[PDB]
């Protein structure tokens, strides 16, 4: 769900916690996974306890609602005004 | 409820009676996040301190002894409200100020105010699209956080509130269609502002001939306001429901 | 955005007297999204607290918070000549000045203008030959 | 050391003692053109009442002076208007004996270029005259301290006065050849509003002018002198600023001043192009526009030095120019010190553009930021978008006046080489 | 000779622009407006489902 | 090629293009009284427009014994029967302040005949029960030394009655009788802001209500009312914000009260013979009483602390129908309740409007080109005279010497009084204005001295720049006042601006003396009275018109002194050494 | 205790007038005469 989200809209910022919750997500599945296919029941429960924290931690942050982002097609509008002043320096340097 | 002003009294009566009734039919004050952008039921300008009130007649305060309201005045924003749908809330948000539901969670949405296109304006400021509606509903069927979700919305061209969700279990409700803007305003002698938007009347009245115990179903609050009397065209929506209305 | 100011002050209030204790501030102008939904209601400065040891018309005894009332038990009785009380003065309804909330991008593209004809006027000064 | 600069001394003396004395001296203190958050009497005051307190000045949003400004009005704080007197009586006398040198120096260049003539026959009511020369500096001086703007900069009791005075003895001592003196003057003002940095590149080139050192890359004296003068600017400002840490025994003055004139904070009203701009502005977004607009500061200071390399006075005149247009909290005593070098410039008014409109719309702008401000501050009448719109009118108008000065400047170097 | 040094001038004042403009002026924006994105291993939540 | 071009094209229109821009500018004006530019009035604000009033005002019979008490004990009392009022307020549940005020006239005002001013304001307020008394609203009686407005005290107490028993406010309710018209309500808004703007000491006051949202200034002194007479300007041009007008209008036509704007009546404006010569009549009314920029009423200086202020006069005409007040009373109630519903400070609407009948108005974005082509033709005649100037010290001299008449005509007028009276045997207020025009007729006649001096002979071009900078200050400053307050620029522009723009000695240079003395300011004040008494079918004759000229030069002497009215300093600072600079343009 | 009048008086330090450390005046002043002597 979180990578279908991060793939759908690309104006979210995550940051550095974020992605350490996904890792340690992904690595205590991988883990939990591993060790359920052993006579290891309480050390894959620990690590599927742990990759739930973290992927819910990861998942429900903050800072992933697509509101406190500004519009990604109004960011190339808000930017004309400054392509005006720009467009002087690219146009002429490929006239003479 | 997304309005202040009390002159947008209507919408906080909306907001209210729908939760008296669903307090009335069992839903704990801990089960209920109420948002309620402006008191309006005892600010200074109220004639009637502590009471809000559905008909001119002024014998049913939908704003009771026993109201809880979770997020009210300017903590009701659009960014609250998909925190709250979305489970992203600030970690040190409570219990009571949050919607802590599961796979097995029957949840009902009702989203009150000014509304136009597809959009929805939250305290005349900002906006909630139907787009971020849809987008807040799947994210939380991704998490299976609702068994089923009935959306109900009493805004203007509130059918097209509804109109982009994709998420597998939702049923949705609404005042009027795509076009009607009509607004009523018949405000009462004795309170100044308007009441109610007549809609979420004819729902309340609905509502309060039921008990807890009734075996009254969908299908008959799919025609709970007529054209005969609220001037809009209340549309419902079960294109993704997979239980038949009628049980 | 980070603190309030704080003032504390113990004045001694001489006699039957007016204490006008009075301070000068500016309004400040603040972000678009920085007022509240309302922001020409404008803006509350909190209630001032006043702390005093008033003195009593007849001096009271010692009672236990037991045999008490639970009105006489609300703050700790010190002296037995004076007794405490708090006052709130009345909140304040300050406004500020307030930008054109309708008017945030046709802002950017002026502003942003000016900067483009000084730069357009510089490029075509510092780059042009004269001819 | 002069005839008539005494007496245009003692006059701009005499209205700024009626301003100081009579009953608008308040309400001109409580302008907001002229007084920024980082100029204010009220707020230097504040600064030093802190102090008392025992409370550090910048543990609060509202001073941000600098620790040399606290020194001197701690001796100061009661003399304040004759210390204000002083200081503008001595930015007009730098200003006087920087432009009496500069015009000596000009025709002299003059007399050695049509020596070996390197100008066209066709010109002769063009070349500049020591009769029309002979009150420039006076004329300088009179810019200086009879306009409206320095009168109101000195009775709203602002630093920028100050500012200025420390600006013009870089001028002055750039242009009598001091090398030390520039770099001490430069530092200080660099040390008290952040963007006299930019004039180092003038100030240097027409030192390099003076000692006739060439500046071209394969000459080692160039960078000898460049290196000698970068390191006495350098060094006098880090040791101005370690000074001024042993003033308080703490680096707070450092974020309260320098880091609030660049990341803007206040949003205070001003004349300039920033106030309003970063109070309506998306909050992500922003600070790509404090960078850009910090930016344009020292932005034409490269090009302006590699067009205007064998004219670093008219290139420092643009380049205060530039500082006083775009510029966090600029207050109008800043267009004042270089609207005082117009008279330097008066012999390009045969080419001058569009001087008459101009000037109507500065002076339209100047009369109508009170009457708006009373409009939509006072009065509810108005709002701040006409406040916006007439800093917006004034800031193009002091732009294209600049350019006006800049485009007749070359104009009339052309028509030195190529006859008209 | 003084033409063609005026030239050069103007040429350099160009050429500075324009370097300006790229080198510091791209830079800006995508520094200072992108949205910050850390690594997510993209293939191994993918392998997870 | 093109310069030149654009050159000759210009000049070859001078004379026709000015002339044209300045009969725009006149039409425009003329025009704003017309359906497209007078749309129609609406209440923007929806915390009032959304919302109704059932109004239960039912104590006319208390406000008439009240105003029987009140006219017994001012009777008794010669100013103001305080301890009365003070019984009568705490009776009704208010909590009752004094504010005891004084004030040095400059001069004895031979209005009032009142030099040393000396009262107190009795004021209750009304305290919000469910609110923390933060923001307020004033109901304000402007009682004076006559037997008028005893009515709209009784009425004022009796609405106290009624507000007090109420649950519903919001903001509280403050109840001012003030002592004198309005230097009683002047010293009451200066020691409730704590300011000293105009200089007028007072007691401190023992209670304040917080910010006030709006003002009301009831002035009624008759039982019955056949109509009720709306006042909306205010000092220094200043006008309140839109909607409180609206509400009055809309709570004049929900009760059936026959509401009127400086006393005209308009059923509707589409009457296509007599309704556009009715906006007309009212909008020049309503243009000269704005520029005149004096507080007509209490209201007026509400408006310089950011309060939207109203006068309501009750006028008892020849009608034989008549409303009690039950009708007043019960509209005064309405617009309180519905003001209590603002619950934010008016911001809609518009604050710069210059309405023509009640019901419509027109934008300053609608009615500013009716001066923007008056300052057209001025910025035509600097452009033409600089590009002819181009195809010194001789403007110093005037210059100078025209500002320093202008600060003598400011201080010396209301100084000098006692040396004047010492002098000529004339009243000290009879000493300021003749003081006032003899140094104004000292300016005019005052071409010669300054001419010592010749630095030029024959000179026609230091004249061309001493006119422009005359056209470049006159242009800029009445640009200033039309944006401060409209009328008053307007006025200037549609006299100054056609004699500014032509004053060279090339032509008769006798009809053009004549014809800048009678556009002087001096002389559009005059004209403008006369015109404003024309307006009220009160034709005035040249005998009584001076003497009302001469009232008008005292009142504006002394409401400057006494409100800070910007029109004693702005014609005699601003103006007139500007008109004085085109006289010396006159005789170069 | 509520009001502690005594406490709260002494529980500051004395408020004295500020004045420049000696070690600003005296840095400053040297350098002030010393640029003072590589002119002069
Ligand atoms: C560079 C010069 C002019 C700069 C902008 C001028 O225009 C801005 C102001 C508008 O003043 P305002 O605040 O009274 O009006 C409004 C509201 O009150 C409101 O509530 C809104 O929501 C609005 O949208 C609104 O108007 C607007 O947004 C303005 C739209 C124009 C944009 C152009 C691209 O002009 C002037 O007054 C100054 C006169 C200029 C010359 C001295
Ligand atoms: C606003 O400012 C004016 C002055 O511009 C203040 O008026 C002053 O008021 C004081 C009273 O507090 C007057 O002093 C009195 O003088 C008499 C006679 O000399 C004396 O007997 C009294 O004991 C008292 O001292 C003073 O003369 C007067 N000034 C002027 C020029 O009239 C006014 O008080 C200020 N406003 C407020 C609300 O304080
Ligand atoms: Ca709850």
């Amino acid at each position: 769900s979180l990578a279908q989200l991060l793939g759908k809209i690309s104006n979210i910022v995550i940051k550095d916690d974020v992605a350490s919750e996904v890792y340690k997500a992904v690595a205590a599945v991988q883990k939990s996974a591993e060790e359920l296919a052993s006579a290891h029941l309480a050390s894959a429960f620990v690590a599927s306890q742990e990759a739930v924290t973290s992927s819910e931690l990861a998942f429900f942050d903050a800072s992933l609602l697509h509101l406190l982002y500004f519009p990604d097609d109004q960011k190339f509008a808000i930017y004309i005004p400054l392509f005006l002043p720009m467009a002087v320096p690219i146009l002429l340097s490929l006239v003479k | 409820c997304t309005s202040r002003f009390w002159f947008n009294y209507r919408h906080v009566a909306n907001t209210l009676s729908v939760y008296r009734s669903v307090k009335r039919l069992g839903i704990p004050d801990s089960h209920i996040v109420l948002m309620l952008a402006d008191d309006m039921a005892c600010n200074p300008r109220n004639p009637k301190p502590a009471t809000v009130f559905s008909h001119k007649n002024m014998e049913l305060n939908v704003y009771g002894d026993d109201v809880e309201v979770d997020y009210r005045s300017y903590e009701v924003t659009v960014e609250n409200f998909l925190r709250v749908l979305t489970g992203r809330i600030p970690p040190s948000t409570p219990r009571s100020k949050r919607l802590l539901s599961d796979d097995r969670s029957n949840i009902l949405i009702y989203m009150t105010g000014h509304g136009g296109n597809g959009f929805l304006k939250f305290q005349d400021s900002e906006e909630i699209t139907n787009i971020e509606l849809a987008d807040a509903f799947e994210q939380m069927w991704q998490k299976r956080r609702y068994n089923e979700l009935l959306f109900i919305i009493d805004t203007c061209q509130g059918a097209s509130m509804y109109e982009r969700f994709y998420s597998p279990n939702i049923m949705a409700l609404a005042s009027s269609q795509v076009g009607e803007d009509s607004l009523s305003h018949q405000p009462d002698p004795a309170i100044g502002v308007h009441l109610m938007d007549r809609y979420t009347f004819y729902v309340l009245e609905f509502l309060e001939e039921i008990n807890p115990a009734s075996q009254t179903n969908m299908n008959d609050l799919f025609q709970v306001c007529p054209k005969s009397l609220c001037v809009s065209t209340p549309g419902h929506r079960t294109d993704l429901f997979q239980r038949d209305p009628k049980n | 955005r980070l603190q309030p100011h704080l003032l504390e002050m113990l004045i001694q209030l001489p006699a039957n007297s007016v204490t006008k204790v009075s301070i000068q501030f500016e309004r400040a102008l603040l972000k678009w999204t920085e007022y509240t939904p309302d922001p020409n209601h404008g803006f509350y400065v909190s209630p001032s607290v006043l702390s005093a040891l008033v003195p009593s018309m007849v001096a009271a005894k010692p009672v236990d918070w037991e045999e008490s009332p639970l009105f006489n038990s609300l703050f700790p009785v010190s002296d037995g000549s004076n007794y405490f009380v708090r006052l709130y003065t009345e909140p304040l309804l300050v406004n500020l000045p307030t930008p054109d909330f309708s008017m945030p991008y046709n802002v950017i593209c002026l502003t942003c203008t000016v900067v483009a004809v000084c730069y357009g006027s510089f490029y075509n000064l510092l780059t042009r030959t004269f001819h | 050391m002069a005839a008539p600069l005494v007496l245009v001394l003692v006059v701009a003396v005499t209205v700024r003692a009626a301003l100081f004395r009579s009953s608008l001296a308040e309400f001109i203190s409580e302008r907001v053109e002229v007084v920024s958050p980082l100029s204010s009497w009220k707020r230097v005051v504040e600064g030093l009442s802190l102090l008392d307190l025992g409370v550090s000045p910048y543990s609060g949003a509202v001073f941000h002076e600098t620790p040399l400004i606290i020194y001197l009005f701690h001796f100061l704080i009661d003399y304040a208007e004759l210390v204000f007197m002083i200081t503008d009586a001595l930015t007009a006398i730098a200003l006087y004996f920087a432009i009496q040198d500069f015009n000596k120096v000009v025709f002299k260049k003059q007399k050695l270029l049509l020596e070996l003539d390197q100008y066209a026959p066709d010109v002769a009511e063009l070349i500049r005259t020591p009769m029309e020369m002979r009150y420039i500096p006076l004329k300088v001086a009179l810019f200086y301290l009879l306009n409206p703007y320095t009168i109101l900069s000195c009775v709203a009791k602002s630093t920028c006065a100050i500012n200025n005075t420390l600006i013009a003895f870089f001028i002055l001592t750039t242009i009598k050849g001091s090398a030390f003196l520039s770099a001490i003057f430069l530092a200080l003002a660099t040390y008290q509003s952040l963007y006299p940095l930019t004039l180092f590149v003038p100030g240097l080139l027409y030192l390099l002018q003076r000692q006739y050192i060439p500046v071209k890359m394969k000459s080692k004296a160039f960078w000898i002198f460049s290196w000698e003068y970068a390191m006495m600017y350098v060094g006098s400002l880090v040791v101005i600023i370690c000074l001024s840490f042993f003033l308080l025994s703490s680096w707070d003055f450092i974020p309260a001043v320098y880091g609030f004139i660049l990341s803007v904070p206040d949003l205070t009203p001003n004349i300039g192009l920033f106030w309003y701009f970063f109070a309506e502005m998306f909050e992500h977004f922003s600070l790509f526009f404090v960078c850009v607009f910090q930016i344009n500061v020292f932005f034409y200071t490269i090009p302006l030095a590699i067009k205007l390399k064998e004219h670093p006075i008219f290139f420092m005149f643009i380049q205060i120019a530039v500082i006083a247009i775009f510029k966090s909290y600029p207050t109008v005593g800043d267009v004042a010190l270089y609207m005082a070098f117009f008279p330097v410039w008066n012999h390009l008014y045969r080419f001058l553009r569009n001087i008459f409109v101009l000037t109507c719309i500065i002076i339209v702008c100047s009369l109508l930021f009170p009457v708006l401000w009373h409009l939509w501050i006072y009065a509810g009448s108005a709002n701040s978008n006409f406040f916006y719109a007439i800093t917006l009118t004034f800031n193009v108008g002091q732009i294209l006046l600049i350019s006006d000065y800049f485009y007749a400047f070359l104009r009339r170097e052309y028509y030195l080489t190529h006859g008209l | 000779a003084a033409t063609h040094l005026e030239v050069a001038r103007g040429k350099r004042a160009a050429l500075f622009f324009a370097a300006v403009a790229i080198v510091l002026g791209l830079p800006l924006w995508w520094k200072t407006t992108e949205t910050y994105r850390a690594s997510l291993p993209y293939s191994q939540i993918s392998g997870l489902n | 090629v093109r310069r030149r071009a654009l050159a000759r094209l210009v000049l070859r229109l001078n004379a026709p293009l000015c002339v044209l821009s300045y009969v725009a500018g006149i039409a425009w004006f003329l025009a704003l009284v017309f359906p497209p530019l007078t749309q129609r009035t609406y209440m923007s604000e929806n915390a009032m427009g959304s919302t109704m009033v059932e109004e239960q005002f039912a104590g006319g019979d208390r406000a008439r014994a009240f105003a029987r008490d009140f006219a017994a004990h001012r009777k008794k009392s010669g100013a103001l029967p305080v301890a009365w009022l003070e019984r009568t307020m705490r009776s009704v549940g208010l909590e009752v302040y004094t504010q005891s005020f004084s004030r040095k006239l400059p001069f004895p005002d031979e209005t009032h005949e009142r030099y040393m001013v000396s009262g107190t304001n009795v004021y209750g307020i009304l305290r919000a029960p469910r609110a923390a008394s933060t923001e307020s609203l004033v109901l304000t009686v402007p009682c004076g030394s006559d037997s008028t407005n005893s009515q709209a005290v009784g009425l004022l107490l009796a609405l106290a009655a009624h507000f007090r028993g109420q649950i519903y406010w919001a903001k509280d309710i403050v109840f001012l009788v003030t002592e004198h018209d309005l230097l009683g309500t002047e010293a009451w808004l200066e020691a409730y802001h704590d300011v000293n703007v105009t200089g007028m000491q007072s007691s401190p006051l023992q209670g304040r209500a917080g910010a006030i949202q709006a003002a009301v200034a009831l002035e009624l002194s008759s039982d019955v009312v056949t109509s009720l007479d709306v006042a909306v300007e205010g000092l220094n041009g200043q006008l309140p914000n839109l909607d409180l007008l609206n509400l009055f209008q809309t709570f004049c036509q929900k009760g059936g009260l026959l509401c009127t704007l400086q006393g005209k009546l308009q059923p509707e404006d589409w009457t296509s013979l007599d309704g556009p010569l009715q906006g007309l009549q009212t909008l020049l009314l309503m243009v000269l009483r704005q520029a005149s920029g004096r507080p007509h009423g209490s209201h007026g200086l509400f408006l310089r602390y950011r309060v939207e202020a109203l006068t309501l006069r009750g006028i008892n005409s020849f009608r034989q129908y008549k409303y009690d007040l039950v009708a007043v009373g019960k509209a005064l109630e309405g617009m309180f309740r519905k003001l209590n519903h603002l619950l934010e400070r008016l911001h809609q609407s518009f604050f710069l409007y210059l309405l023509p009948g009640l019901s419509r108005f027109v934008s300053i974005g609608l009615y500013m080109p009716a001066v923007g082509f008056l300052l057209l033709v001025l910025g035509l005649k600097a452009l033409e005279l600089w590009m002819q100037l181009h195809e010194l010290a001789s403007l110093v001299a005037p210059l100078l010497i025209s500002q320093a008449m202008g600060l003598a005509l400011y201080v010396l007028p209301v100084l000098g009084q006692h040396v004047a009276t010492q002098h000529f045997p004339v009243a000290e207020a009879e000493a300021v204005v003749l003081t006032l025009l003899a140094i104004y007729a000292a300016g005019l006649a005052l071409p010669h001295n300054t001419h010592r001096v010749v630095s030029t002979q024959a000179p026609d071009r230091g004249w061309m720049a001493l006119k422009l900078v005359a056209l470049i200050y006159l242009a800029l400053q009445l640009g200033c006042i039309a944006l401060t307050n409209f009328s008053l620029g307007f006025l200037l522009a549609t006299t100054m601006v056609p004699t500014a723009a032509l004053a060279k000695p090339h032509g008769p240079r006798t009809l053009y003396a004549a014809l800048l003395v009678l556009t002087s300011p001096a002389a559009t004040l005059l004209g403008s009275l006369f015109l404003w008494r024309e307006l009220q079918e009160a034709p005035l004759s040249l005998a009584e018109g001076w003497q009302l000229f001469l009232a008008a030069l005292a009142q504006g002497v002394l409401e400057h002194h006494t409100y800070g009215a910007l029109l004693f300093p702005l014609l005699s600072l601003g103006l007139y050494p500007c008109w004085l600079l085109f006289w010396n343009v006159l005789f170069w | 205790e509520q009001l502690p009048v005594a406490q709260i008086i002494h529980q500051k330090p004395k408020l004295k007038d500020w004045h420049p450390p000696g070690g600003f005046i005296l840095g400053l002043w040297a350098l002030i005469i010393m640029v003072f002597f590589k002119t002069y």
